[PDB]
């Protein structure tokens, strides 16, 4: 539908993509090292 | 840089030949590593052989 | 280990009659069921507790750190 | 004192510390420490 | 003791077991790969080579584990047990001996070491081989551990024996409606992984192939192999007078379509539809690639230029999955035994080695080249002075196989994973029967019930009355009591044999005599066509059993098809059993006399003629008898004795023939988890949580199987005096009740050890880690914390300590990973408190600690805890017959009833088990235990036999009791006779593990996970349970509407979020951040398990707009 300003289908392909915070991909320090085991999400958004 | 860490990734492989030839365990590796890492970068690398600065490397620690 | 100094369910001491089953067959080869009887051990809860008893301090001694 | 005290060379001795951790009178290299002196209370049930 | 040969068949069985012990399996296989196999090793991967500087080469010659050359010495090792304390990896050096090109002269050297090989215990080559418990003594090791298994850095490890599928044989398949298919998969040891298959699409038949794109009629295939004429080929796979040529009749046409007719043209049809290889070969022939195609496929045999038999082992395939078609009776199921190879450890360790020592020499290879393209340095270089920098290359990657039981191969590429595990040291069976045990394959076969039932082609071939129930319900079996692996020999000279035995070659016969005749086959492939095959097979066994051929071949012969078998492949299952020729045996009972004089062992029986092996084939073609009373003049291989059919952890149920089979697993899953003994040195040990029964006690109803594993030696559990009946109320369905006396003089009362490590550890700024302790306060040292501390920081031996109460006081740096400055400014102030702290509700001893070193100069710290307990209500006892029971309460003695003499009984059970349950065996042995003390003697308790009922009852009635222990006896509680008579007698009940004082915690309010903010699962992560979903349909069925918010978000998950109104989502402490107003927020809570969601769902292109009333004004 109209009337929304999202109702474009512009918007329906990345053209922006959002960072979530840190607090659902938090930095899991296993204390197996002095460095922590980052996760999965960062490690994948850093070579975006 | 990426060239820098190509370069002492290389070279982790190289103090650590050493250390299993002489029976070295890894307390002493991973100390003259940092003695490497600061020779590195105060410019004493450039000229001499590898095998030479790694050598006169380990022995201090 | 080494043997229980009562029984289990009555509860008179058998703590004097471990070593004395014991030198009743070095010496008088005798049958184990006529010997403790001859001992005192009328009942059979008692005679429980010298048959079945596995004695692994012996084996446990020669493991000792003094030499 | 009676300190640290060898496996089979059963020999007690003080070691001094941050110095060794083998024992004298033989090259082997697991030592116990000794039981104490000091009064333990238990029961009798 | 006028001996017969009529009972006294048994005493062989301990003279198999006493010179050819229950290890087998993992010493002979570890010990014929040090010995024969290292030496296949490396004359298979010798002479490397440079392409630089060709005039250069280096040689291994030999190879040799253990002692050098020159000394010539047994050798110098560590003990096992000195091993075993120092986290160290009990090993044993590799030598060899090399020879190369220094120079000017070629030079060789030995005694080269390489690296160090973990080698299992009671080894040839380990110092405990042949030991008289006095090495064994100064060495504190047990006399009655097994041995088998590594000690890998600390921890003792020991690889389970697999097996898989019968690789290397064909095996037929039935599917409904996918059409059916037959698969042969083959792998020799050079590069080969591939497995065939024969599919029939819409009946016409095709081969596919993983290296072929797509598939092919077979009537190309074998003219590509030169058998052409086409009228053969009808009379290969159908013969003559039958269905199956109209059944073929639609598979011939397809060669006709194509119009090939020749052999010339039949191969390239192959070659022109095959995308592999990839032109590794710049120079095709296009011609060529086909006879390599033709040899890539069908392993199990090669050729030279006839391409003669494995074209008609393809139509011997085909002649199979024809008449799978003709009637769907005759395809075999992949789970019969004899599709089976039991493959062993030893021989699964070399194949790891040889993968990982090319990986060595490949290594050094770029390490010497690397110095030959040097001009200065090409005369007076030296190998091996770098040697050493690819020696460290063989130890850890041993170590972290044996570690962690996943090995990553090449040649295969195939990731089996758990291949090791830690034995369990719970009792001392329970370290034997974790020896013997199989993990199978999980070839997700999960739907089908096949593989998870029990096949009765399995009586004396491995154990059937122990295997795990819950999720390991059948993939999990167990050997039995005599049982032998087989090994495979060599099948060339046997080929050689059978045709002076009369046999025809496989390149002469005609297509028809084949199908009229029988034929041999040599592990699935035919070659000598037989006829009237029974003095074929007779004469064999008459070779077989006079001891010119070895002992390990099996005659298998069916009838169905017109075949026999030969199979000589090795690593099947098989046991022995004594040679019946007529209506007479050969017991020879004077052989059975000269045995017991102790010159005639068991291996003479085999040699002589009186005893032979039979795998699961041949017990096809046997008539195997029961007993010598059974003996008929058509009956063969009389059965040596009968209740050797069950493991050795499956051994200990007394009686089990008169017990119900459902009752037997039940035991055998908790006989590994009884309390007892452990070993000899077992104040010596230090393992991580290790229990002790204070005072065991042998049973009364002994075993034969018991006495050969010598489990009376160091037994587990106690016999105690029971009265089955109901009392007061509180045992319902099999609880325990028993009386605060008997524990009081001390019934069963067990003790727990625990371990606890830690290691000093140092850092890259040469910092160590101090043990200072006792910090003091007014006049005093001991802090709560301190008065179990010592002097040097290390807890103090012989003194109890409580929650709180550090006992090893480990203090760190604060620089733990800054850069070494090169001077000392400040260093006097940086060490910060670390400590353990003991938890636990109970108050435990220390029982001693140790300090050593490890491998490398590094200090360790290990004491062992020490508590007992004794046992009150909760904890789980058992009964040897299968009855899981926990006790109810705990009266005293006066409430206890008692005979006429006052014994008053231990533990009571009610009646009420033994109609459900059908323990028979409990009712018979309490009889065979009673009579047996007042007559001073233990009895025997067998499978299949054993002590009668009849004699039994003659001993205590002559004691003055009731001739089937049925006594009577007073009330404790009101003084007068029972109304009914009692049952009374001793029978052995053994505490098992699962007591309540480490099950019982409870979370009030404590932390949450970081993701979540969710109680933390996990006991030892402090709990806090799932409340699950199937719960959660159970709440509203009552249809409560306030406990489910409460159970679920208020003692949960309670999170309080503002959201704004307009554009609804949520922002932070006082903001929209979207309408930058600060104004339109209402304040809510809701769950944070949702409130994330808002964030995970928010985070891609997904707006969860909320939308809002209030709750008043309806
Ligand atoms: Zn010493
Ligand atoms: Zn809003």
């Amino acid at each position: 539908d109209a009337t929304v300003p999202s109702g474009r289908p512009e918007t329906y392909i990345w053209r922006y993509l959002p960072a979530p915070p840190v607090c659902i991909r938090p930095s899991v320090m296993m204390q197996d090292s002095p460095a922590s085991n980052e996760d999965d999400l960062t490690v994948k958004l850093t070579e975006i | 840089l990426e060239s820098r860490e190509a370069t002492l990734n290389n070279a982790r492989r190289k103090l650590r030949a050493v250390s299993y030839a002489l029976h070295i365990p890894e307390y002493i590796t991973d100390a003259a590593f940092q003695w490497y890492k600061l020779a590195l970068a105060n410019n004493f690398v450039q000229g001499r052989r590898s095998q030479n600065v790694i050598a006169s490397c380990l022995y201090v620690a | 280990m080494i043997v229980p100094v009562r029984c289990f369910s009555c509860g008179k001491v058998v703590g004097d009659k471990w070593e004395s089953y014991l030198n009743l067959l070095q010496e008088d080869e005798l049958d184990e069921g006529t010997a403790l009887s001859r001992l005192g051990l009328k009942r059979y809860c008692c005679r429980r507790m010298i048959l079945t008893h596995v004695d692994l301090i012996e084996k446990f001694l020669r493991y000792n750190p003094l030499e | 004192t009676l300190k640290y005290i060898c496996a089979e060379c059963s020999s007690k001795l003080s070691l001094s510390r941050t110095d060794a951790v083998r024992c004298k009178d033989c090259g082997h290299r697991i030592l116990l420490k000794a039981r104490t002196k000091r009064l333990v209370q238990f029961e009798a049930r | 003791d006028e001996i017969n040969t009529a009972q006294d068949k048994w005493h062989l069985l301990p003279a198999f077991l006493k010179v050819k012990g229950l290890v087998k399996q993992h010493l002979d296989s570890f010990n014929y790969f040090v010995d024969t196999d290292l030496k296949k090793i490396i004359k298979a991967n010798q002479l490397i080579l440079s392409d630089v500087d060709p005039e250069f080469y280096l040689k291994y010659v030999d190879i040799r584990v253990g002692k050098k050359s020159s000394s010539s010495t047994k050798d110098y090792l560590t003990p096992p047990h000195e091993c075993r304390l120092r986290d160290m990896t009990y090993s044993a050096p590799i030598y060899v001996d090399i020879e190369y090109t220094r120079g000017r002269n070629i030079i060789m050297h030995k005694d080269v070491e390489i690296g160090r090989m973990p080698i299992m215990l009671r080894s040839n080559k380990c110092i405990l081989y042949d030991a008289d418990e006095s090495k064994m003594a100064k060495l504190n090791e047990c006399p009655l551990d097994p041995g088998g298994y590594f000690i890998v850095n600390g921890t003792e490890k020991v690889i389970l024996v697999q097996e898989q599928l019968s690789k290397n044989r064909i095996i037929v398949e039935a599917d409904e409606k996918k059409g059916i298919v037959q698969a042969s998969v083959t792998s020799s040891t050079h590069e080969r992984k591939s497995k065939t298959y024969v599919i029939t699409k819409n009946g016409k038949i095709y081969l596919k192939h993983n290296s072929i794109a797509e598939e092919i009629p077979i009537a190309i295939v074998l003219k590509a192999c030169g058998i052409l004429s086409d009228l053969e080929i009808m009379q290969l796979v159908c013969g003559n007078d039958s269905s199956y040529q109209d059944i073929f009749a639609v598979n011939l046409e397809e060669s006709s379509k194509l119009d090939i007719y020749t052999q010339q043209q039949a191969l390239e049809y192959i070659g022109a539809k095959v995308k592999t290889m990839r032109r590794q070969k710049l120079t095709i022939l296009q011609e060529g690639i086909e006879a390599i195609a033709t040899t890539v496929i069908a392993h199990l045999t090669v050729e030279a230029l006839d391409f003669r038999e494995k074209a008609l082992y393809i139509a011997m395939m085909t002649r199979r999955v024809v008449m799978a078609m003709y009637n769907p009776k005759m395809i075999d199921d992949r789970d019969y035994v004899g599709n089976k190879r039991l493959e062993l450890a030893g021989q699964l360790i070399s194949l790891l080695f040889e993968d990982l020592f090319k990986k060595f020499n490949n290594d050094f290879k770029l390490s010497i080249d690397k110095v030959l393209k040097k001009p200065n340095r090409a005369m007076e270089y030296d190998a091996l002075l770098s040697i050493n920098v690819h020696s460290n290359n063989i130890t850890s990657g041993l170590n972290r196989a044996i570690s962690t039981g996943n090995w990553s191969l090449k040649r295969f590429k195939m990731e089996r994973a758990g291949v090791t595990h830690v034995l369990s040291r719970l009792s001392y069976i329970s370290a034997l029967g974790m020896m013997t045990r199989i993990s199978s394959q999980f070839e997700k076969s999960r739907k089908v019930s096949g593989p998870r039932a029990l096949q009765p082609s399995q009586f004396g071939m491995l154990c059937t009355a122990d295997t795990p129930e819950g999720e390991a319900c059948g993939l999990v079996k167990n050997l039995a009591l005599m049982t032998h692996i087989t090994t495979d020999d060599e099948e060339e000279p046997i080929k050689k044999l059978c045709y002076v035995l009369g046999v025809e070659d496989i390149t002469l016969i005609d297509s028809a005599s084949l199908h009229l005749n029988y034929g041999v086959y040599l592990n699935g492939t035919l070659i000598g066509s037989i006829r009237f095959p029974t003095k074929f097979v007779t004469q064999f066994r008459h070779l077989r059993r006079t001891g010119k051929v070895s002992e390990f071949i099996s005659i298998y012969s069916n009838s169905h098809q017109m075949a026999v078998h030969i199979a000589t492949d090795g690593g099947r299952i098989c046991r022995p059993l004594i040679i019946v020729s007529d209506g007479q045996s050969r017991v020879k009972d004077i052989h059975l006399r000269k045995l017991l004089d102790g010159e005639l062992d068991f291996d003479d029986f085999l040699k002589l003629g009186l005893v032979e092996y039979l795998d699961v084939n041949e017990e096809n073609d046997s008539y195997i008898a029961l007993y010598e009373k059974d003996i008929v003049p058509s009956m063969t291989h009389l059965e040596i004795e009968p209740f050797t059919i069950l493991g050795a952890v499956a051994g200990l149920i007394p009686y089990p023939h008169h017990n119900q089979s459902p009752r037997n697993t039940y035991q055998c899953a908790m006989g590994k988890q009884a309390i007892g003994a452990i070993a000899y040195n077992q104040f010596k040990r230090i393992d991580t949580l290790l229990y002790l029964m204070t005072y065991p006690q042998q049973p009364m109803v002994k075993t034969k199987t018991i006495e050969l594993i010598d489990y009376d030696k160091l037994p587990a559990g106690q016999n105690a005096t029971v009265a089955v009946m109901s009392y007061s109320g509180y045992d319902i369905e099999d609880a325990l009740v028993l009386n605060k006396s008997s524990i009081d003089r001390g019934f069963g009362r067990c003790e727990t050890r625990r371990k606890t490590t830690t290691v000093l550890k140092r850092y890259a700024n040469h910092t160590q880690d101090i043990i200072g302790g006792m910090r003091v306060d007014e006049n005093g040292d001991p802090i709560w914390q301190h008065q179990s501390l010592g002097p040097d920081g290390l807890g103090e031996v012989g003194m109890k300590v409580q929650s709180g109460q550090i006992y090893i006081n480990k203090s760190v740096p604060t620089n733990s990973a800054d850069a070494p400055n090169p001077n000392n400014v400040n260093v006097q102030t940086q060490y910060r408190e670390a400590p353990v702290i003991y938890r636990g509700p109970e108050p435990s001893h220390i029982d001693q600690v140790m300090m050593s070193v490890s491998d490398n100069d590094q200090a360790l710290i290990k004491v062992l805890l020490r508590q007992n307990r004794r046992p009150e209500l909760g904890d789980k006892f058992s009964s040897r017959h299968g009855q899981k029971g926990v006790c109810g309460i705990i009266v005293k003695q006066e409430d206890m009833p008692f005979n006429d003499q006052g014994i008053v009984p231990d533990i009571i059970m009610n009646p009420h088990g033994f109609p459900s349950r059908m323990t028979v065996g409990k009712m018979i042995e309490l009889i065979s235990g009673k009579a047996g003390v007042l007559n001073g003697t233990l009895e025997y308790g067998t499978c299949f036999g054993g002590s009668k009922l009849e004699d039994m009852s003659k001993i205590l009635v002559d004691q003055g009791f009731n001739y089937s222990g049925k006594d009577m006896l007073y009330s404790g509680i009101t003084g007068e006779c029972l109304q009914a008579y009692i049952f009374f007698g001793p029978i052995y009940y053994q505490k098992l593990k699962h007591m309540v004082l480490d099950k019982m915690h409870a979370r009030a309010r404590g932390p949450r996970a970081v993701l979540t903010r969710q109680p933390t699962e996990g006991r030892s992560r402090d709990g806090g349970l799932r409340l699950g979903e199937m719960e959660r349909d159970c709440v509203i069925a009552y249809g409560a509407s306030q406990l489910l918010l409460e159970r679920l978000m208020i003692s949960s998950d309670a999170f309080e979020v503002d959201v704004c109104d307009k554009c609804g989502l949520m922002g932070y402490s006082g903001w929209c951040t979207t309408c930058k107003s600060a104004e339109n927020i209402i304040k809510m809570t809701i769950p944070y398990a949702a409130k994330l969601l808002f964030q995970e769902l928010l985070s891609m292109n997904i707006a969860p707009r909320l939308r809002l009333e209030d709750i008043f004004q309806q």
